[PDB]
């Protein structure tokens, strides 16, 4: 069989920069390489076929080159909607195999994470539970610390951090820190506080609310 | 208008079998090979095998020999793939894609089919609204959101006002714990549309066929 | 007496090239490279020789010795060995009639391909013809083209819809009627073989001079041509790439055995007839050794001749030489290789010498094929026959022509496959097994070694004796058993053969050797006394 090896699992680039992905094959392939684009949440889309040839309905900014074992997929002007995972695939020998995949992350300037804290709804209190939610919107990069505070004390148990994929409009990550607690424990504390430490500022963004009917 | 429409998500117990359909349109169905590609979570694409619609001329992969069975119907231009002896590894996203004989590229793909192989009970999602406090500072934009807790499997869809508008909606990936998933969603809307108009989040669960809609209230 | 002695050879080299010309044929060209490529690659060279040294060569030499010793036909030689097995000599005859029904028709195609290669623009290059469909897509056309499930190539179209005209038949069920063109072609062929046999071994030793020497020259030209083609290294790589995991499979050994059997073509009486006309003190060892070593080597270089061109074809297209070499038949030569020829400079030249090569590959092998049978009948019915040779040879050729009309139909290729794989093959293997058993276990291998001791002046080695005694009959037995236990599923031109095809093939096959058991019964019912005394007069030579 054939092993299509993509050494770089991840590559960083900026909007307007020139980015190129390499594809290494097992044996000589001549000019039998296809390049597919798969956006997060969508099906793969054919961009290049037979090394250099473009498929119908593909922008001019996507090119293809290579002849033998090493192949290159080149993008001249990177757009915000060019955010996707790119795959190379050989189409000569049975079976048809694919590459590991190169997730193209977009590099940009830093952004201040809009932090928003939210109190447990009454519908959840009816069932017998209460979860304080801390949203972190529009920031960059992904690396960011999140610290919880029930009543001044650093809460660490019952905290779940969820990072989303990069954005395809402004290229900004977003995450959600969830603090899930019981109703009995919720009705024994008043003012909740979640804070976030990022590289945009030395002072962590602090959000707080009161249980006493906001 | 070449369109390839597959079947919905499937939740099946290990050891059983599952069949996936693939309705093709927008092209001469008898002209192109029909393929099936398996994509695992966070992994790469994996070609299972093709089938000739003219006579049902199948060509499987050695890794999938005895694992997948491809069939085809010319009367309705629809392809099928059956999987027996299901395990945890089979829990992945499957596509059916059109392809010529030469050069053998995959020009058009299906939307995909989420397969979940587990003996876990189909749990209905708990939808709890996430409204901002009455003590918060109303700035140039308010951030709303809804919370989904406890459901199985990963088959849920949270829309906002019939998909209008959603130019600032952030959806957070589901997290698995104790055999149940838990996720959340948010939306940044200006202060000139809340709470004046009606903003309601819809949570659909195709696995349990349960659609719960909740409106935000300050 | 009325007649005393038979004729001989005009020169050692004449028959030395005659046997080689018969051994070398179409199958040497395209069957061995394919079967070598898909069964271990270069690693197929190992079991191919083992099945030769232990199976092929001993049968070849054992067959070649009896003919030069007894100097009798395929029929009369059994009267001097085991009369009850005389039916063998007849069986082969019937067998021949089936073989000649298709083996010539193939050449006809080449002939029709040869007479169509005198045009400055070859017919299978363009799509603007009277036989091409709307699916016809060629090169020197728009780029970006993408092949479709229904799309076909002008070469494939030219073979399928023009010369073979197989689109006019729905299969074996409905195949009629006959194409007059290939009828005229096969008439020209049946005419060119007539004047090469009718005078006897005198002309068949002279005509062979061209037919046996031309293919090596043509192969050389095609070799230096295909070596200069870009991306030809892929075909050689795919040709010699070792797959040692194939040797573990018990199938490739049987494939090699069968392949080396059919390439050698022992057990048919042709080598018997060719050996009959020769010096008594003449060496048999060196002759057999050399010829065979060539029949194989020739296959070996033919492999390069094919795979350089197919490699170039895979380079021009997109790789995986198996894809361009999926079809294992005449289509590999008449479509693929031809289409490859069309896209080369001096295409007319390389087409003419190629098809001419094919025809000359076939005739020599067809010369002997008839020669053995004719020799047998003339030796069995002496002085009642031989009144003239041209009369009998003509009477055979015409009969073969009428016997080939079934193959000249629109659905003729189907019949070719059916007869070649389900009918003639297993029967030739069968009668070969019968001969191998008869000479070794009835006539006695010791007396045979004594006869060799008389001719060559020395008794054959233990290496060959132990081969004739046990190795060779089991060698044939393995192949026969392998076939009978699981006959292969036949397929040709997107058409799967009916389930009853094996019944028809076996029907034609069994009808060939109906003569041997009924002849055994004939002598057993004719010879007086006890059945043991009759079988004693049947075991003891006459
Ligand atoms: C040469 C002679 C002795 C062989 C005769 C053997 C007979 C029994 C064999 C040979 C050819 C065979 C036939 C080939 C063609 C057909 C047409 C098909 O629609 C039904 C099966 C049928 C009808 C087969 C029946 C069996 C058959 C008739
Ligand atoms: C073996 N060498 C390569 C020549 C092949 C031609 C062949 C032959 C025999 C009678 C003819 F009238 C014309 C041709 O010689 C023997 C033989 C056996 C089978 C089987 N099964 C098939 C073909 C033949
Ligand atoms: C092309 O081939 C298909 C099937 O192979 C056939 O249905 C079609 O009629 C052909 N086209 C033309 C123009 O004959
Ligand atoms: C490329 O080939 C396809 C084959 O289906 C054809 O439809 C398409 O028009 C071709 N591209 C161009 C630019 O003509
Ligand atoms: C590869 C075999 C070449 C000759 C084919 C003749 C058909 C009979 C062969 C039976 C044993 C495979
Ligand atoms: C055993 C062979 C039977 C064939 C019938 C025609
Ligand atoms: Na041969
Ligand atoms: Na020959």
């Amino acid at each position: 069989d054939i092993v299509m090896t993509q050494s770089h699992k991840f590559m960083s680039t900026s909007v307007g920069d020139r980015v190129s992905i390499t594809c290494k094959a097992s044996q000589d392939v001549s000019t039998a390489v296809a390049w597919y684009q798969q956006k997060p949440g969508q099906s793969p889309k054919l961009l290049i076929y037979s090394a250099s040839y473009r498929y119908t309905g593909v922008p001019d900014r996507f090119t293809g080159s290579g002849s033998g074992t090493d192949f290159t997929f080149t993008i001249s002007s990177v757009q915000a909607e060019d955010l996707a995972v790119y795959y190379c695939q050989q189409h000569y020998s049975i079976p048809r195999t694919f590459g590991g995949g190169t997730k193209l992350e977009i590099k940009r300037a830093d952004a201040a994470p809009t932090v928003s804290i939210f109190p447990p709804s009454s519908e959840q209190l009816t069932s017998g539970g209460a979860s304080v939610v801390c949203f972190l919107n529009n920031f960059y990069p992904k690396d960011i610390n999140v610290k919880w505070k029930i009543d001044g004390s650093e809460r660490q148990n019952g905290v779940l951090n969820s990072w989303t994929d990069q954005d395809s409009k402004d290229s900004t990550y977003s995450m959600s820190s969830t603090l899930t607690l019981t109703k009995d424990e919720y009705e024994r504390h008043n003012s909740y506080t979640c804070e976030a430490t990022h590289k945009t500022s030395t002072s962590p963004i602090v959000k707080s609310f009161n249980r006493n009917e906001c | 208008e070449v369109q390839l429409q597959q079947s919905g998500p499937e939740l099946v117990k290990p050891g059983a079998s599952v069949k996936i359909s693939c309705k093709a349109s927008g092209y001469t169905f008898t002209d192109y090979y029909m393929n099936w590609v398996k994509q695992s979570h966070g992994k790469s694409l994996e070609w299972i095998g093709n089938i000739n619609p003219n006579n049902g001329g199948t060509s499987y992969n050695q890794k999938f020999k005895g694992k997948a069975t491809l069939t085809v119907d010319k009367s309705s231009t629809t392809a099928y793939m059956e999987l027996r002896s299901l395990t945890s590894e089979d829990s992945a996203v499957y596509y059916c894609t059109r392809s010529p004989v030469r050069p053998y590229y995959f020009d058009y793909w299906g939307q995909g089919t989420t397969l979940t192989v587990s003996s876990a009970k189909t749990t209905p999602p708990s939808v709890y609204p996430l409204a901002p406090g009455c003590g918060d500072t109303t700035g140039s934009s308010v951030t709303l959101g809804c919370l989904v807790k406890g459901y199985f499997p990963e088959s849920v869809t949270v829309t906002w006002n019939s998909g209008s508008l959603s130019s600032s909606v952030h959806t957070f990936p589901a997290l698995l714990q104790s055999g149940l998933y838990t996720m959340s969603s948010s939306v940044t809307v200006p202060s000139s549309t809340w709470p004046s108009q009606t903003v309601t989040c819809s949570v659909a669960h195709p696995a349990s066929s349960t659609t719960v809609d909740k409106k935000l209230e300050p | 007496g009325s007649q005393g002695e038979r004729e001989t050879w005009g020169k050692k080299v004449d028959f030395l090239l005659s046997v080689i010309g018969y051994a070398v044929d179409l199958g040497n060209v395209w069957r061995f490279p394919y079967i070598c490529a898909q069964n271990g690659g270069g690693a197929f060279l190992l079991p191919y020789t083992i099945m030769a040294i232990f199976g092929g060569i001993p049968l070849f030499y054992m067959e070649l010795a009896l003919g030069q010793y007894h100097r009798n036909g395929c029929i009369s030689i059994w009267r001097k060995i085991c009369p009850i097995f005389k039916g063998i000599g007849y069986a082969i005859c019937i067998i021949a009639f089936y073989i000649a029904s298709y083996y010539n028709t193939i050449m006809a195609w080449a002939l029709y391909y040869l007479i169509s290669s005198f045009t400055d623009q070859l017919p299978w290059t363009s799509c603007k013809n009277s036989w091409n469909t709307g699916n016809c897509t060629n090169y020197f056309s728009e780029d970006n083209i993408t092949w479709t499930l229904h799309s076909t190539s002008p070469a494939e179209e030219f073979y399928t819809r023009h010369v073979l005209q197989i689109h006019r038949s729905k299969g074996l069920q409905d195949l009629g009627g006959i194409s007059w063109q290939l009828a005229l072609c096969i008439m020209l062929i049946f005419t060119v073989i007539y004047f090469s046999i009718w005078k006897g071994v005198k002309t068949s030793g002279k005509v062979v001079w061209v037919t046996a020497t031309f293919p090596y020259i043509a192969l050389s030209v095609l070799l230096v041509r295909g070596a200069t083609l870009p991306g030809a290294w892929r075909g050689v790589l795919f040709y010699l790439k070792p797959n040692w995991q194939k040797l573990l499979e018990t199938g490739v050994w049987i494939d090699a055995a069968a392949q080396i059997f059919f390439s050698l073509g022992p057990g048919f009486g042709v080598l018997l007839a060719f050996a009959s006309y020769n010096k008594f003190n003449n060496n048999c060892y060196q002759d057999a050794l050399v010829t065979s070593v060539v029949n194989c080597m020739t296959s070996f270089v033919s492999g390069f001749v094919i795979f350089t061109v197919l490699g170039y074809m895979a380079e021009m297209r997109n790789e995986d030489v198996s894809e361009v070499a999926k079809d294992a038949g005449p289509s590999l030569l008449f479509i693929t290789y031809a289409e490859a020829i069309a896209n080369m400079p001096a295409s007319t030249f390389f087409a003419i010498i190629f098809f001419l090569m094919l025809i000359t590959l076939g005739l020599d092998s067809s010369f002997a094929g008839l020669e053995g049978v004719i020799t047998a009948v003339l030796d069995e019915f002496p002085h009642v026959w031989a009144k003239r040779r041209e009369r009998f040879v003509l009477a055979v050729v015409i009969t073969c022509f009428f016997g080939s009309l079934v193959t000249l139909t629109f659905g003729g290729a189907y019949v070719v496959k059916l007869l070649e794989e389900y009918a003639t093959g297993p029967a030739v293997l069968t009668v070969a097994l019968i001969e191998a058993v008869a000479v070794s276990w009835f006539y006695g291998i010791t007396q045979f070694c004594r006869d060799v001791k008389e001719m060559l002046g020395f008794s054959p080695g233990w290496f060959w004796r132990i081969c004739w005694v046990a190795i060779s009959p089991l060698f044939l037995l393995f192949i026969i058993a392998s076939f009978l236990m699981s006959p292969p599923q036949l397929r040709l031109f997107q058409y799967n053969y009916p389930y009853w095809s094996i019944i028809l093939g076996y029907a034609i096959g069994t009808s060939s050797f109906i003569c041997i058991p009924t002849y055994i019964a004939y002598r057993l019912i004719i010879t007086p006394g006890t059945f043991k005394e009759r079988i004693i007069k049947s075991i003891t030579p006459e």
